[PDB]
């Protein structure tokens, strides 16, 4: 009584169909489930095959397909929105076995990666609202093709990159954040592999 | 609904501690999983009804008791650095074709000594008049840092009331020390909103972080203050 989901990571660009793969080994009739886990939370039901119509449909517009055949139950979504980046979990339950709870594969992390129609990288400088001194480095706008790297620097703090809604403006944008208690902003994303066309104020 | 608490939790090996888990649903079977990176969901223990509780995949070091419909309560015997985890507890109707509802799990760390916890400091940095005047936009940075366990919350609050908009929080703290056995750890956010609500005097921004830590009934001899669970803020005023 197991399933398996083969990959562990799955990235699908915002818009596009999306594919969570998922495999079971089970004695008798199997009873399949697949469950969405968003950051910090715990497991949410999607859908369940049971039995009758292979294609079935769940939560959020998601949906699988029973393949008996290729003794699969692949999970499916027309349109990926970038909140649907989550870790996503495949159960069974062998219908021989006795009502025993549910057995869960390891689970898929799949990532929306969002459209950036209107890049505009830039690196700006915010100052602490409590004193002078302090600061961070942020490096914003890029379009999701950059890739923010580590700092060499042991002393240098460097975030990887975030995606932020402005749902009242239909707006998006990524932001990586640096600062070091040594350091310039000019140089603070050097390391990385920025954009010829980062403004620099 | 399926409910857990405590959410988070920081032990000393060697102490014991109970989770408790209440649904209200007059689901028959509860049970108890364990969930490690790259080891998926690993079932403890379950229960088919009151009186009766069955051993699970790794029933080795816990303990459990059914004598209500309504509560599992899931007992640590002798807290050990291996039972550090997320437990989730999950409930359901008896029948296979029963889907199970989970609660929002417990974010659970052993430690050898408690004189590793400390909370964080936060610090909240203001939007730069480049972003505003090249965008039109602002975005307003926090950064909670020094803090272990990774037992933390970071929320953004605008004149009063919490908001999620325009708010994307890193993933994964970022350790100080990435050669230490117990680095403390850092974590940004960033709130971003119009050019001209920031510029707005009358709006008022703060950036809260709940960090899980020490209890009451928790000893503490050091001279520093005792890192007991608190909510650490910074705040800024919208600015001409």
């Amino acid at each position: 009584q197991s399933v398996a989901q083969p990959e562990d990571q799955v990235n699908v660009a915002e818009g596009n169909p999306l594919t969570v793969k998922c495999t079971y080994s089970v004695s008798g009739n199997p009873y399949l489930f697949w469950y969405v886990q968003y950051p910090n939370r715990g497991l949410q039901f999607l859908l369940k095959y049971i039995t009758g119509d292979n294609l079935v449909k769940g939560s959020y517009g998601f949906e699988a397909e029973f393949n008996k055949s290729q003794t699969s139950f692949h999970l499916k979504k027309p349109s990926a929105l970038v909140s649907d980046s989550a870790l996503y979990f495949c159960a069974v339950r062998d219908m021989n076995s006795g009502n025993t709870p549910l057995v869960f594969g390891k689970g898929t992390r799949l990532s929306v990666i969002a459209n950036i129609q209107k890049p505009d990288p830039a690196v700006y400088q915010l100052r602490d609202s409590k004193s002078s001194d302090k600061s961070v480095c942020l490096f914003t706008d890029f379009d999701s093709q950059t890739n923010v790297s580590q700092s060499k620097d042991s002393d240098v703090y460097i975030t990887d990159k975030c995606v932020l809604d402005m749902r009242s403006m239909d707006f998006k944008s990524n932001s990586a954040v640096a600062w070091s208690n040594k350091f310039a902003c000019a140089n603070a994303f050097n390391n990385s592999i920025i954009p010829e066309d980062t403004f620099f104020p | 609904g399926v409910t857990q608490t405590p959410k988070f939790q920081v032990l000393k090996t060697g102490q014991s501690m109970t989770l408790q888990c209440a649904q209200d649903m007059n689901h028959e079977y509860m049970s108890w999983y364990r969930q490690d990176p790259g080891m998926g969901l690993r079932l403890i223990h379950y229960s088919v009804g009151a009186g009766i509780t069955d051993q699970g995949e790794v029933p080795n070091g816990y303990n459990v008791s059914r004598s209500t419909t309504e509560d599992f309560p899931l007992r640590l015997l002798s807290a050990a650095p291996s039972q550090t985890s997320v437990y989730f507890c999950a409930s359901s109707y008896v029948s296979q074709n029963n889907e199970q509802f989970f609660g929002p799990g417990t974010r659970l760390t052993v430690l050898e000594d408690l004189k590793n916890v400390f909370p964080p400091e936060v610090a909240v940095f203001e939007p730069s008049e480049a972003e505003i005047s090249h965008t039109q936009k602002a975005t307003l940075v926090c950064l909670a840092t020094g803090f272990y366990p990774d037992h933390v919350e970071l929320s953004w609050w605008v004149n009063g009331k919490e908001v999620h908009s325009g708010v994307c929080t890193d993933p994964q703290p970022l350790k100080e020390q990435p050669a230490l056995n117990d680095s403390r750890y850092s974590l940004s956010s960033r709130l971003r909103v119009s050019a001209t609500f920031w510029q707005n005097p009358r709006n008022h921004f703060r950036c809260q972080v709940q960090f899980y830590g020490l209890s009451e009934n928790d000893e503490w001899t050091q001279d520093r203050a005792k890192p007991v669970t608190q909510i650490v803020s910074a705040e800024a005023w919208g600015r001409a």
